[PDB]
Order: structure tokens, then C-alpha cells, then sequence
RNA sequence: AUAUACCGCCAUCUUCAGCAAACCCUGAUGAAGGCUACAAAGUAAGCGCAAGUACCCACGUAAAGACGUUAGGUCAAGGUGUAGCCC
């Protein structure tokens, strides 16, 4: 089946990369339309750092 | 007497004696069946019984009791040994396993496809080997040391779809089950340039192992650490240099390498990234340029710094091997094909 | 009289298929690290020794400048040179033999 | 513990049919007696030439149907009349089956002085009621 | 069946939006659904920097410029989901709205879960509904944080089981492995009834154009 | 001769409720760990308890009572491994 290394690529890469491998048979449902209308982000894990030097979060305060 | 027998299973039972004090915790004989060779009706009276031991119809007429001659039925005892003592010696010998990395070593060994998936899935693509086997033990008070058996099995379909799993078991069958059937839900897809080798060299730190993978034209085999050489026949890697130092622990060797593999660049997403073809430069094709990439997109216009000296970190092995100071007698040594 | 045409039978398809005659060879060594010599011959003799060399083991194999298609797969198809003799575990009697008929 | 008459469960993989799955504290309650004489009621005598016959009976039937019987018998007397009723697997030629009907059928005919008659019924394999 | 399998389910590929999901919002009735309302500054996630139009008064502003998109998206990839005859759950562990959005599943003819998600839900379904269960085809957060602020199981497990997840992330959630994030806010219940309206009409109208396109063929 | 080779039949904690394969997840896929009900990764076939059954009820008494523990008892119920005796 589908790889289950969540934190490696995305569901859409790991997909695409088995289905060109061989290992999973048919594309799943959803596979097409990820093609078709994919996300603005690809939704590859990433572990979320806190800001230790002179860099701070842009979020502007609004006036 | 006749009414103390017993059957042939509870006789089995009790003289092999697989329960007891002894084979409680450990504080050689083995079963034998005695009726695969022997036919009903047969007896050391050598009698023919129509339609249980000979056929019923001889002749198109039917067969009346005989029995055989004093030299037939010897011939026939003598028949029920050979076939006894073939069938003894088949059992005694075997088709020798293939041996690993060592005689005795589990690591290398072939451990078969994986189990088909319910739903219709089968893995016989896939070729299962085993890397580590070790004997782990606890304290616990209830049973004093408790022991179990820790596998590292790495598969792989040969064609860049490769993964590894742990497996805990009491027995190191289940523990190879465990994994193997694990291993397959967990495969990397490792992106091969030109369907043999890496797509440049890789450079990692995976806790205390470093990894230093070096792109290899074709033929030149797979000069690497025995794990790495069976990780990369289970990828489809034929050719690729490797240098393992500092740790050289099996797990964090093997989740480095498929880290370090899972996350190298293709020449195609290079060539997006930079919006530049990719284009190589063979020795032996001579000054012809080939363009392994073009970008998908736009191609881009600006002519890219002429950087004068690239701010690469250099590996000082690799210059002392490139310079002739490297002197060790270890490097290049002839060895089996891999 | 004819070293090709058993290339060209089945027996021999059977017995090594599409590999190399030397595919299934390993050497039984001491250590991780093989002597850097093969041994200097499996027939010692007419006698034939444990573990003979691929070569060595087939007696149908015959080492001769026209059985082309037995000398290419003890050359390399990407550079041309011939495997020494740890490569393919050839013995050193076979391995000469071998570089002559290529040669 | 007690140790008579019951399977000890170990991997889940045991097969066991009907009659060795329940202890002998279920015979009257989920197996009945695989023997069924009048021997053993109240006032009833002969009871442990019943016994002996039935034992030498099994012992007979198993030996003579090696590797054949599915289940134990089940011996059924009716006044001088002794049924024999045999789960057997398809294993044997039916030609095998028919002549070891025939030759123990008379024979115990002969030796018990009663007309036995034995009663096959063939399974492909052994029934499995769990796995222990 | 080629010429049936292609005209019905690759032909809405061929349009920049097929179901006309477009028109069922605009970042005015956003805007009036308190969709924009986000946590405290210091709530903020850091991976939800990017959808935060800025911070008024320490309180966190989600750009409803962003969030437009991100729901078009979203709402276009149910829609297509739900024409395929795909299989969705909504998840949500916020018990304030779960009859709610229980009730809008069970209008739309889809799954719902919004209770204790036991462990192994979509990683052992196969050991605990069925060998032959099928998993859902895509799953659909109105709240990816569980009681205790830590990211639902279900999103990982998702992940892993490679199942696209649509999510409402607010400020403090983690749109790393969501498929298709819509920034939002997650708890007020004008902005949770209106997630539930538009995932409901969205998968109405797939459902319906499906029937339609199915009838229309079978005309043919 | 050996219960310190066993089957067989049992003692004992047991006047116990745990034993658990098979999966899943976590720790960077380290020896390990998997508890929250206004629930936060566990599910569990099976075994035992329970249940059901016997006796006079639904109670009670029996029966039942797993895996393990004492190299626990029995080679003298019987069978059997090993070893020994055969005027
Ligand atoms: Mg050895
Ligand atoms: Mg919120
Ligand atoms: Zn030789």
C-alpha cells in the first residue's frame, strides 16, 4: 500500500512516486484532482522552530 | 498385553518428553513418523489381499488371496528398506542456505517476498533482507531477564521503492515477519539518475554517523558498506562509492542512508529551481554538451555568476585521495564483485 | 571443437540464465577482507579442488579466442578492461588463459 | 491443575474439534457419551463386558482405518445388534473403504458372536470446532 | 465503459471551477461570520504567520484575501471529491458544535466523527472495522485541535494513510500536514455554522451535478 | 536405576484475574513506551474469570478456576526415553 512516512514529502508526492514505482496499482481517487487543482502549499511536514536571535514574527500590529 | 497401547502421537509425547522440568527453561531426539512409508494390507506374512493391497481385477477377472513367495517377500522387505533408508538420507540432507556477510551472521540473508496484502495486494516484486539481529534483554521482576529479539530488515522492488523497519519478538520468525510486513508500508521512493546511481554526492551527519556518498559513472559497482551495498541492490543502485565514519551503528546507518537518499536533488528539479538547463560534461564524449534538464517553465536569461572560487566545505579525505597523499593500505584493495 | 555453441544451448541457458557464469560464485575466505589473490588453480593434478572457479566448475566452459560470447562477460561493456581475477573469482590459471583469448 | 481430558490453549493455532474442546465437566452438559449401552443404567448388569468390548472395539477400528478416522466412533447397541459410526476423511480409495467395511464388519460379527454393522460418513478433513 | 469513464469524471477537471463554488461566499459574508477573528498574540502559531493579515490589539487577524482562496480551493476539491462518489468524514473534537456538524453529515449523506477518536481509527482500520473497509477518501476538519490544544490524531494519521485533509485552522493551529488549510477561526459559531452551510451545499451540488451528468449521459 | 528424560493424573498460590497471540502508534524507527470519560493511541481474537449448567430459585453449594510458581508428587496404575540384569 501507500506509504505511511507522514513527516517525508507530501501524501501527493509519495503518491505520485509510488504509483510511478509500480507499487501501488491504481491511483487513488483523489490523485487526479490533486493534480487538477493542487494546493497553494504542498503539504510537507515541517517541525516548527521558536525565534532565539534578533529575528521576531512579521505580524504587523495593526493602527 | 493389548489393552496398555497407546497411539502413536501420545508415545511421541512421552518419550520425547517436549515438556518437563527440564524444557521448562532449560535447566537430541526428534519425532519420526512410521507411517509414511507403509501401505495397508502389507504384513511380514506377505499376503495379497484383493482390492486393499493389490488391485482387485487381474486379467479382467477377480483375484482370489495369494500370497508371496519367501524370496518376493524378501524382495519386497528389501524394497521397504531402500525406500526407508532414501527417504532418511533425503530428510538428513538439505539445500544449503546462501550465507550472508559471515557464516554465522544474519545480516544479507534473503528473507523472501513479503506477506500478500488483504486487499489484493501481493509484494513478490519485493526482495526482504535482513540487517541486525540482536538479543535484547530487560530486567523485570516477574520473570527475572526477560529476552527478545530486536530485527532490522530492509526491503526493496529493485527499482528505487525501498524501505526498512524494526521488528520486537519472543521468536525470531515472528520478529522477521513483523518487520518484513511492516517495512513495506513504510518504502521511500529513491530517485536513481539514470536508473543506476545517485543524483550527486551526499554529505550527511545522522547522529553519529557520517555518510559520504559519491556519484559513480556506470561499471564502476558498489564500493560501500556491506549494509549500504544490500540497501542499494534492494533500491536498484548498480553503481555508487560510500564512506561511513564515527558511529557505525546499523539503525542510524540505515536511517541516515535512506534519509540522505530520500533527499537528494534530481538534475530536473535543479533545472526548475534555477530555471537553467543542466547540461553534463563526459570525458569519455569528449566537449559535446548534453542537456540532461531543461526547466519547465521560463527559462532564465541571466548567464548565472561566474563564481571564481566556489565557498564549498571540502572533505579533506577526498583532496588527500585526489592529491596522492592518501597512502592507506586498505583503499582500492580487490575484492568480489558487488 | 564448437566452445559457442554451448552458449547457444539450452543446458547452459538453464543452468545460468541471462547472468554470468560467474554470478553465483563467492569465495571462502578468512576475514571481510579476500586475499588479493585468487588461487593459482582448481585443477591440481586433474584433480579437481573444493569450490572451483566458475570456469573451473563447468567443464563445457572452454577458454577459447572464439567463444566471444564467454570472454565478454569477463570484460567490462562500460570501460573495456578485464575484471581481475577477485572480481570474478576466477583462478590465476584460468584468469591468464582467460586475458589471453581475450587478447 | 487439572490435566485430564483437556487441550491446553499455547498459540491460538491448535485445531480441536467438538468432542476434544470440552472438558469431561461438559459430558453431560455439550458432548454426550460416545458409547450408548444399557449396562451402566440401574439394575443392569454386564456392564464391564460392554466396557471391554467397547475398548478393544476403538482399538480395533483405529488400527484397522489407520490415519483415516476423522473423530472417535460412536458405538450404538440396540438388544444383540452393535453399530459402529465412523467420521472418516476422503483420504483412502473407495475401494480400501468397502473392503475394511466388509472385513470388519465380519470379523467382529465372528469375535463378538453380534451382527456389527459399521456406518461411514466421510469428511474432506477433520472438522474444526476452534483453535487453541 | 472508456467513453463513459472519461466524460463523466475527467471532463470537470477541464474547468477552473465546475461546481460553481465561487458563488457560494464572498470575504464580505466571511467577514460578517467573524471568520477573520483569530487567538492572542500569543497563541500564535508560527506556521500561521503567513495567513495573519496582522494583530489588532494583541488579538490575531486571519486576511480574509488568503482565506478566500484557500476556501475556494478547499470547497472545489470537496466538491469534486463528493462527484466522484468519495467517501468523506468530517472531524471535529469542539463538543460545543458537534450535533451541528453530526447533523449537516447526515444531511449530506456523508460520515461523521466528532467523538473520542480511539486509537487506530485509520492506521488498524483494517483489523478494527474489516479487511475490506474502505478508508475515507477524504477527511474534513472543522477543528484540528483536540481538548487539550494538541493537533488531532486524525491529521497524522491521515497523513500517513495518505487520505487529503480540508482543515479550518485558526491561529494556534499547525496547517503543516493539512492537504487544503483554509485559515479561519474555529469557535465562533457563526463561523462554524457557516464552514458546515458551505461544505454542505458544496457537497449537495457535486452530488447533484453527478446525478445529472449520469442522467444526461445515459440520454445520450 | 533415573519423576533432574516424559506421557499420564494431580498438589500449590487459586478463598487468584490475569495470561495473551495478532496488529497500530510514540521515542529522529535506541535498550523502550502506549494513562486521562467534559477523554490526550491504542485495538484486541483467543484463554481464564464471567456467563451458561447440575442440585432446591434468580440465592447458595458444587463444578469450574488460564498463564505461570515450587527441576513440587507419582518410572510401584499403566505406557515410554535413557542405562542395566538375561543360569
Ligand atoms: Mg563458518
Ligand atoms: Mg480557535
Ligand atoms: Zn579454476
Amino acid at each position: 500500500a501507500g506509504s505511511r512516512l507522514e513527516t517525508v514529502g507530501s501524501i501527493f508526492s509519495r503518491t505520485r512516486d509510488l504509483v510511478r514505482a509500480g507499487v501501488l496499482k491504481e491511483k487513488p481517487l483523489w490523485f487526479d484532482v490533486y493534480d487538477a487543482f493542487p494546493p497553494l502549499r504542498e503539504p510537507v511536514f515541517q517541525r516548527p522552530r521558536v525565534r532565539y536571535g534578533k529575528a521576531k514574527a512579521p505580524i504587523q500590529d495593526i493602527w | 498385553s493389548f489393552f496398555t497401547k497407546l497411539t502413536a502421537d501420545e508415545l511421541w509425547k512421552g518419550a520425547l518428553a517436549e515438556t518437563g522440568a527440564g524444557a521448562k527453561k532449560g535447566r537430541k531426539k526428534k519425532r519420526k513418523d512410521l507411517n509414511r512409508g507403509q501401505i495397508i494390507g502389507e504384513g511380514r506374512y506377505g499376503f495379497l489381499w484383493p482390492g486393499l493391497n493389490v488391485p482387485l481385477m487381474k486379467n479382467g477377472a477377480v483375484q482370489t488371496i495369494a500370497q508371496r513367495s519367501k524370496e518376493e517377500q524378501e524382495k519386497v522387505e528389501a524394497d521397504m528398506i531402500q525406500q526407508r533408508e532414501e527417504w532418511d538420507r533425503k530428510k538428513k540432507m538439505k539445500v544449503k542456505r546462501e550465507r550472508g556477510w559471515s557464516g554465522n551472521s544474519w545480516g544479507g540473508i534473503s528473507l523472501g517476498p513479503p506477506d500478500p496484502g488483504p486487499c489484493g495486494e501481493t509484494y513478490e516484486d519485493f526482495d526482504t533482507r535482513i540487517l541486525e539481529v540482536r538479543n535484547v534483554f530487560t530486567m523485570t521482576a516477574k520473570e527475572g531477564r526477560k529476552k527478545s529479539i530486536r530485527v532490522l530488515v530492509a526491503v526493496g522492488n529493485g527499482k528505487g521503492a525501498a524501505g526498512f523497519s524494526i521488528g520486537k519478538a519472543t521468536d525470531r520468525m515472528d520478529a522477521f515477519r513483523k518487520a518484513k510486513n511492516r517495512a513495506v508500508h513504510h518504502l521511500h521512493y529513491i530517485e536513481r539518475y539514470e536508473d543506476h546511481t545517485i543524483f550527486h554526492d551526499i554529505s550527511l551527519r545522522f547522529k553519529r554517523t557520517h555518510i559520504k556518498m559519491k556519484k559513480q559513472p556506470k561499471g564502476y559497482g558498489l564500493r560501500c558498506h556491506r549494509a549500504i551495498i544490500t540497501i542499494c541492490r534492494l533500491i536498484g543502485i548498480k553503481d555508487m562509492y560510500a564512506k561511513v565514519s564515527g558511529s557505525i551503528n546499523m539503525l542510524s546507518l540505515t536511517q541516515g542512508l535512506f534519509r540522505g537518499l530520500s533527499r537528494q536533488e534530481t538534475h530536473q528539479q535543479l533545472a526548475d529551481k534555477k530555471g537553467l538547463h543542466v547540461v553534463e560534461i563526459r570525458e569519455e564524449c569528449g566537449p559535446l554538451p548534453i542537456v540532461v534538464a531543461s526547466p519547465r517553465g521560463p527559462l532564465r536569461k541571466d548567464p548565472e555568476p561566474e563564481d571564481e572560487v566556489p565557498d564549498v566545505k571540502l572533505d579533506w579525505e577526498d583532496v588527500k585521495t585526489a592529491q596522492g597523499m592518501k597512502r592507506s593500505v586498505w583503499s582500492n584493495l580487490k575484492r568480489a564483485a558487488t | 571443437d564448437e566452445p559457442w555453441k554451448y552458449l547457444e544451448s539450452e543446458e547452459y541457458q538453464e543452468r545460468y540464465g541471462s547472468r554470468p557464469v560467474w554470478a553465483d560464485y563467492r569465495r571462502n575466505h578468512k576475514g571481510g577482507v579476500p586475499p588479493q589473490r585468487t588461487r593459482k588453480t582448481c585443477i591440481r593434478r586433474n584433480k579437481v579442488v573444493g569450490n572451483p572457479c566458475p570456469i573451473c566448475r563447468d567443464h563445457k566452459l572452454h577458454v577459447d579466442f572464439r567463444n566471444v560470447k564467454l570472454l565478454e562477460q569477463f570484460v567490462c561493456a562500460h570501460t573495456g578492461i578485464i575484471f581481475y581475477a577477485p572480481y570474478t573469482g576466477v583462478c590465476v590459471k584460468q584468469h591468464k588463459r582467460l586475458t589471453q583469448a581475450i587478447q | 491443575k487439572n490435566r485430564a481430558a483437556r487441550v491446553r490453549v499455547s498459540k491460538g493455532d491448535k485445531p480441536v474439534t467438538y468432542e476434544e474442546a470440552h472438558a469431561p465437566h461438559y459430558i453431560a452438559h455439550r458432548k454426550g457419551w460416545l458409547s450408548l449401552h444399557t449396562g451402566n443404567l440401574d439394575g443392569e448388569d454386564h456392564a464391564a463386558e460392554r466396557t471391554v468390548e467397547d475398548v478393544f472395539l476403538r482399538k480395533f477400528m483405529w488400527g484397522t482405518f489407520p490415519g483415516c478416522l476423522a473423530d472417535q466412533l460412536v458405538l450404538k447397541r440396540r438388544g444383540n445388534q452393535l453399530e459402529i459410526c465412523a467420521v472418516v476423511l476422503r483420504q483412502l480409495s473407495p475401494h480400501k473403504y468397502y473392503f475394511l467395511v466388509g472385513y470388519s464388519e465380519t470379523l467382529l460379527s465372528y469375535f463378538y458372536k453380534c451382527p456389527v454393522r459399521l456406518h461411514l460418513q466421510t469428511v474432506p478433513s477433520k472438522v474444526v470446532y476452534k483453535y487453541l | 465503459s472508456t467513453d463513459f469513464n472519461d466524460k463523466i469524471l475527467n471532463e470537470p477537471l477541464k474547468h477552473s471551477d465546475f461546481f460553481n463554488v465561487k458563488e457560494l461566499f464572498s470575504v464580505r459574508s466571511l467577514f460578517d461570520a467573524r471568520v477573520h477573528l483569530g487567538h492572542k498574540a500569543g497563541c500564535r502559531h508560527r506556521f500561521m504567520e503567513p495567513y495573519i493579515f496582522g494583530s489588532r490589539l494583541d488579538h490575531d487577524i486571519i486576511d480574509l484575501e488568503q482565506t478566500a482562496t484557500h476556501l475556494q480551493l478547499a470547497l472545489n476539491f470537496t466538491a469534486h471529491m463528493a462527484y466522484r462518489k468519495g467517501i468523506i468524514l468530517f472531524i471535529s473534537r469542539n463538543r460545543q458544535f458537534s450535533y451541528l456538524i453530526e447533523n449537516m453529515a447526515r444531511d449530506c449523506g456523508e460520515y461523521a466523527h466528532t467523538r473520542y477518536f480511539r486509537g487506530g481509527m485509520l492506521t488498524n482500520a483494517r483489523l478494527l472495522f474489516g479487511p475490506t473497509v474502505r478508508l475515507p477518501d477524504l477527511i474534513i476538519f472543522l477543528h484540528t485541535l483536540n481538548n487539550i490544544f494538541e493537533p488531532h490524531v486524525a491529521v497524522r494519521d491521515a497523513a500517513k494513510m495518505n487520505i487529503p485533509t480540508v482543515g479550518i485552522v485558526d491561529t494556534n493551529c499547525n496547517p503543516c500536514l493539512i492537504t487544503y488549510p483554509v485559515p479561519g477561526n474555529d469557535d465562533s459559531p457563526l463561523a462554524v455554522h457557516l464552514y458546515c452551510r458551505l461544505f454542505q451545499t458544496a457537497i449537495t451540488r457535486a452530488k447533484e451535478k453527478r446525478q445529472q451528468v449520469e442522467a444526461l449521459y445515459r440520454l445520450q
